């Protein structure tokens, strides 16, 4: 178990992917040209996980950038770190997507996917022991959602002995690029249920909340949300990016966090809630960290855990701090709200500690949660969707691209079923 | 040997049944005369 | 006469590292394999040659081969301060680890390397002029240790019929625990190993934790700490095979002294004195005191109360500077003072042996270079507490068959659980019947 091959698709997926590579490239100590300049060896103990090793003391992101827009890659290259990417790993088309899933998954997308697969195979042949594949995309768009789900299918079928990992982002009525976001999202979930082992659900609406209310940014621009996404992703991958027995690789972490085949939808949690370029007049303690990162105000999905019981939790504390204080505080949070945890999974709340804290932050608290509260997300979509699917509105923009009306009902049904599954396992007892 | 699962089994078995009630049309929406853009309209008339 | 040791999984391999280090420190063997006394570049007849085979260069190579479906650990072996001891063929390194999955270690990744493992056992089982049997190290939670160990035991009562095979296991402590499914493996790697095992000791990591935190004052014990303890615990149960000793000199002798019935072969072991290298340092302890500490749950290796429980067999191995009649006196005082209830159909007399050599420890290690030491090997029914703290951590999950789909996905039927549960219930039942 070693290398992770990374992919990013769509406008949103490529933007937030760029920002994520900025983050971890700054943590580990990598410059926009690719040389290593850090002042710690722990940074390079597990550096191969996300980096090809190139001649000339360089470091290349083992990543693959996919879009059907032209201009997104332009915004990448002339971006800050756009020099480091091995140019053969750029793959993009010229048609566009139009926030149309069907276009991304059957037509204009299918005329580029084999060319993506050849670059994926070029990075997987120079691998030694490939772990799995990490994916980021939008679910409300056309490129990342459609072509993304396509890639997930063909890659998980080309190597089914490896891991499939996705960071999907939601449609938000408070952001809303279009009004077929429910459809795109619905189908993409229908794929993600049977296709992926892990899905870190970022909710665009939740991020609009955390920006407008907690951070008080009155007109949230897209980059504003992409900062919260970047922080979340940097945190959850700490287990994989630094020496740690707990959650050393994708397979381990997945086996610890996933007790049921379908239910692999994780509510992430970050603390403290930080704006861009803001001072820390009084950096948080340990009790304050643990108290916030389980509070609903710090959640990446627009859901309340005071309504849903956690099945598993992977908590990660970054920055040097008292380990005894950590264990104690975690015990506190667990057995003070034990009526909000499943007891039929003993010791289900694992915790790993890191020493190099995030950029600028002295201490942080990154939280992954397999919650039965995540259904509050689906039931939003599965309502948003149904309202339009009843009189079959906006269907000609997909059936006109060559799909089947039953492919939608398989999706809505599969989703309502995933929610009934979540509630079912919520009402579980010790009999 | 528990409950709760049982109400989930009742689900998991039906979803497959639904799948066959879709994988039926497909290879049975083939067979001999089974084409031309009016295929839906023809199947309508025939029924 | 000569025995062969075998190491499975992260825990097993590290434990092996420490244990062979201690063996060398006690016999007087240098890290490159030499020995001052020795016997002219290969004698093959000494007491300590039941475990070491000597070479023309006088290199006392241990009769052991190391195994991991994950090279990260065994590479710490071929890189450590003892890289010149073994031979790289005694080191087997897979690729994909079992990922704390029993089905990945028995079925999938196990079958893809077992043949090389047997292949490497063979070359060192040929140099055996007379093979007594095997000693195996592993864990209960780890994927490699739980799966590939059961595969090797199945394919070890085959290729070597029945001579002897003795087990060392590591019981899951939710303390330094890393996996949620550690019960699952732990049950299976027992249900599929109960029969191929002649004898089997256990190690509750929670007890080693409690002991390094109570008697050693290490608030946060790292892995090297706990391991450094468990080594000096093991090297007293096995010190009788490597020296010219009185008790426990054959691999089957353990089955005799300790095992009245082969299904029940899990002896509580207790070691005293456990004292730090900087702690107390007042007057050394007497023989009577270390003998008395053999019956304190604070010094037992599995968190169980032998008080509310019957004994079956009970040995006591002494080493250091001990007097016989003193031990006899302590034996009488304990025989009369306590309510140590023995079941009726067993010899309640306590067989004892000594080795008149100082119990050497790790120089600069976390423990004291103590003077006299005792290790009780008492099979007791109270050890049945341990399984109860797993089946309870088991029925909660099989009653929601969560985390089960991973085993199904890696080549194992759901009925193997349905039989592995009833099997354990049966063993627990036997542990009840011994008493009444
Ligand atoms: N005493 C002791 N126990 C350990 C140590 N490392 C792990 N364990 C225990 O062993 C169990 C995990 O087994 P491991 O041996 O680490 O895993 P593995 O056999 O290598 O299997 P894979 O990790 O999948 O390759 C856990 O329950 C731990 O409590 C150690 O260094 N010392
Ligand atoms: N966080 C974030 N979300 C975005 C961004 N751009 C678009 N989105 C969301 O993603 C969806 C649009 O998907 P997009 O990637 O633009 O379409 P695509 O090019 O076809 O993949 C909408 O629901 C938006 O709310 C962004 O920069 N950041
Ligand atoms: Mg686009
Ligand atoms: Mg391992």
């Amino acid at each position: 178990m070693r290398e992770i091959v990374h992919i990013q698709a769509g406008q949103c997926g490529n933007q937030i992917g760029a920002k994520f590579w900025e983050v971890i490239s700054d943590e580990h100590g990598i410059d926009p040209t690719g040389s290593y300049h850090g002042d710690s060896d722990l940074q390079l103990e597990r550096i191969n996980v996300y980096y090809n090793e190139a001649t000339g003391n360089k470091y290349v992101p083992r990543a693959i950038l996919v879009d059907l827009e032209p201009g997104t890659m332009d915004s990448v290259r002339s971006g800050p770190f756009g020099q480091i990417f091995r140019p053969d790993n750029f793959v993009f088309g010229q048609s566009g997507a139009g926030n149309n899933w069907a276009k991304g998954h059957y037509t204009e997308g299918a005329e580029l996917v084999d060319s993506v697969l050849d670059v994926v195979r070029k990075e997987s042949e120079s691998c030694d022991c490939l772990q799995g594949f990490q994916l980021t995309h939008s679910l409300g768009g056309g490129t990342g959602s459609g072509m993304g789900t396509l890639l997930i299918s063909k890659i998980r079928e080309e190597y089914p002995d490896r891991i499939m990992n996705t960071f999907s982002v939601m449609p938000s009525p408070k952001v809303s690029d279009t009004v077929v976001e429910p459809y795109n999202a619905t189908l993409s979930v229908h794929q993600l249920v049977e296709n992926t082992d892990e899905t870190y659900c970022i909710d665009n609406e939740a991020l609009y909340d955390i920006c407008f209310r907690t951070l008080k940014l009155t007109t949230p621009t897209y980059g504003d949300l992409n900062h919260l996404v970047s922080a979340t992703m940097s945190g959850v991958t700490t287990c994989l990016r630094f020496p740690g027995q707990l959650n050393a690789d994708l397979r381990k972490l997945a086996v610890n966090m996933v007790p049921f085949p379908r239910l692999h939808f994780f509510m992430p949690g970050f603390a403290p809630l930080t704006s861009r370029g803001s001072q820390q007049y009084r950096a948080l303690t340990v009790p304050e960290l643990t108290q916030q990162m389980f509070d609903s105000k710090n959640m990446m999905a627009a859901c309340d855990p005071r309504h849903g019981r956690y099945l598993t939790v992977a908590a990660i504390f970054r920055g040097r701090m008292s380990m005894k204080e950590v264990d104690e505080q975690m015990l506190n949070v667990q057995n003070k709200n034990s009526s909000y945890f499943v007891e039929w999974i003993p010791n289900n709340v694992k915790t790993a500690v890191c020493d190099i804290p995030p950029r600028g932050l002295k201490m942080s608290a990154t939280f992954i949660g397999n919650s039965t509260a995540i259904q509050e997300l689906f039931k939003r979509i599965s309502e948003q969707f149904t309202a339009m699917f009843r009189r079959k509105a906006f269907l000609h923009w997909y059936t006109g691209e060559g799909m089947d009306e039953m492919e939608f009902t398989e999706a809505e049904s599969n989703m309502n079923d995933l929610v009934s599954e979540y509630q079912q396992y919520q009402d579980a007892t010790a009999d | 040997s528990n409950c709760v699962k049982e109400v989930e089994k009742l689900q998991e078995k039906r979803e497959k049944r639904r799948l066959q009630q879709q994988e039926l049309r497909e290879k049975r929406a083939q067979d001999v005369d089974a084409t031309n853009p009016n295929y839906e309209i023809m199947c309508m008339i025939r029924d | 006469r000569e025995c062969i040791s075998i190491h499975v999984g992260q825990a097993g391999v590290q434990i092996g590292n420490a244990c062979w280090e201690l063996y060398c420190l006690e016999h007087g063997i240098q890290p490159d394999g030499q020995m001052p006394s020795d016997k002219t570049i290969g004698g093959g007849d000494d007491s300590f040659n039941t475990f070491f085979s000597e070479t023309g260069a006088g290199k006392h190579v241990p009769r052991a081969v190391f195994v991991d479906l994950e090279p990260t650990v065994i590479d710490e072996v071929r890189t450590g301060t003892y890289r010149q001891l073994f031979h790289p063929e005694q080191l087997i390194t897979g690729k994909e680890d079992a990922a704390n999955n029993y089905a990945r270690g028995h079925y999938t990744i196990g079958k893809e390397i077992i043949d090389l493992v047997l292949d490497r056992i063979r070359k060192l089982a040929d140099q055996c002029t007379g093979l007594q049997g095997f000693l195996v190290f592993h864990s209960f939670g780890g994927g490699t240790g739980s799966g590939f160990t059961s595969l090797l035991m199945e394919r070890l009562s085959v290729d070597y019929g029945k001579k002897s095979k003795l087990e060392f296991s590591i019981y899951p402590a939710p303390q330094v625990s890393t996996a949620v499914v550690e019960p699952y493996n732990s049950i299976l790697t027992t249900h599929t190993t109960l029969e191929h095992s002649d004898c089997a000791f256990m190690v509750d990591n929670e007890a080693i934790y409690d002991i390094c935190r109570r008697n050693l004052d290490i608030e946060r014990p790292t892995y090297t700490n706990l391991n450094r303890l468990i080594s000096q615990i093991v090297s007293s149960i096995t010190a009788s095979l490597r020296f010219d000793g009185a008790l426990n000199v054959d691999l089957t002798e353990f089955q005799t002294n300790l095992v009245p019935y082969p299904r029940i072969h899990f002896p509580l072991a207790t070691y005293a004195p456990v004292i730090s290298a900087e702690k107390a340092y007042h007057e050394q302890l007497s023989v009577a005191e270390i003998t008395n500490a053999c019956f304190e749950p604070a010094n037992q290796m599995v968190k169980c109360d032998p008080r509310h429980g019957k004994y079956m067999a009970c040995c006591l191995l002494y080493r250091g500077d001990v007097v016989p009649k003193d031990v006899n006196a302590a034996i009488a005082t304990i025989k009369t003072k306590r309510s140590i209830q023995f079941v009726d159909w067993c010899p309640t007399g306590f067989k004892v042996g000594i080795n008149y050599q100082p119990p050497t420890v790790v120089p600069g290690g976390d423990l004291a270079k103590v003077q006299r030491a005792v290790c009780m090997l008492s099979n007791t029914t109270a050890i049945a507490e341990a399984w109860a703290r797993l089946d309870h951590k088991f029925d909660l999950m099989y009653a929601k068959r969560a985390f089960v789909h991973w085993y199904v996905g890696e080549g194992m039927e759901e009925g193997e659980f349905s039989e592995a549960r009833e099997d354990m219930a049966a063993l627990e039942k036997d542990y009840e019947e011994v008493g009444v």
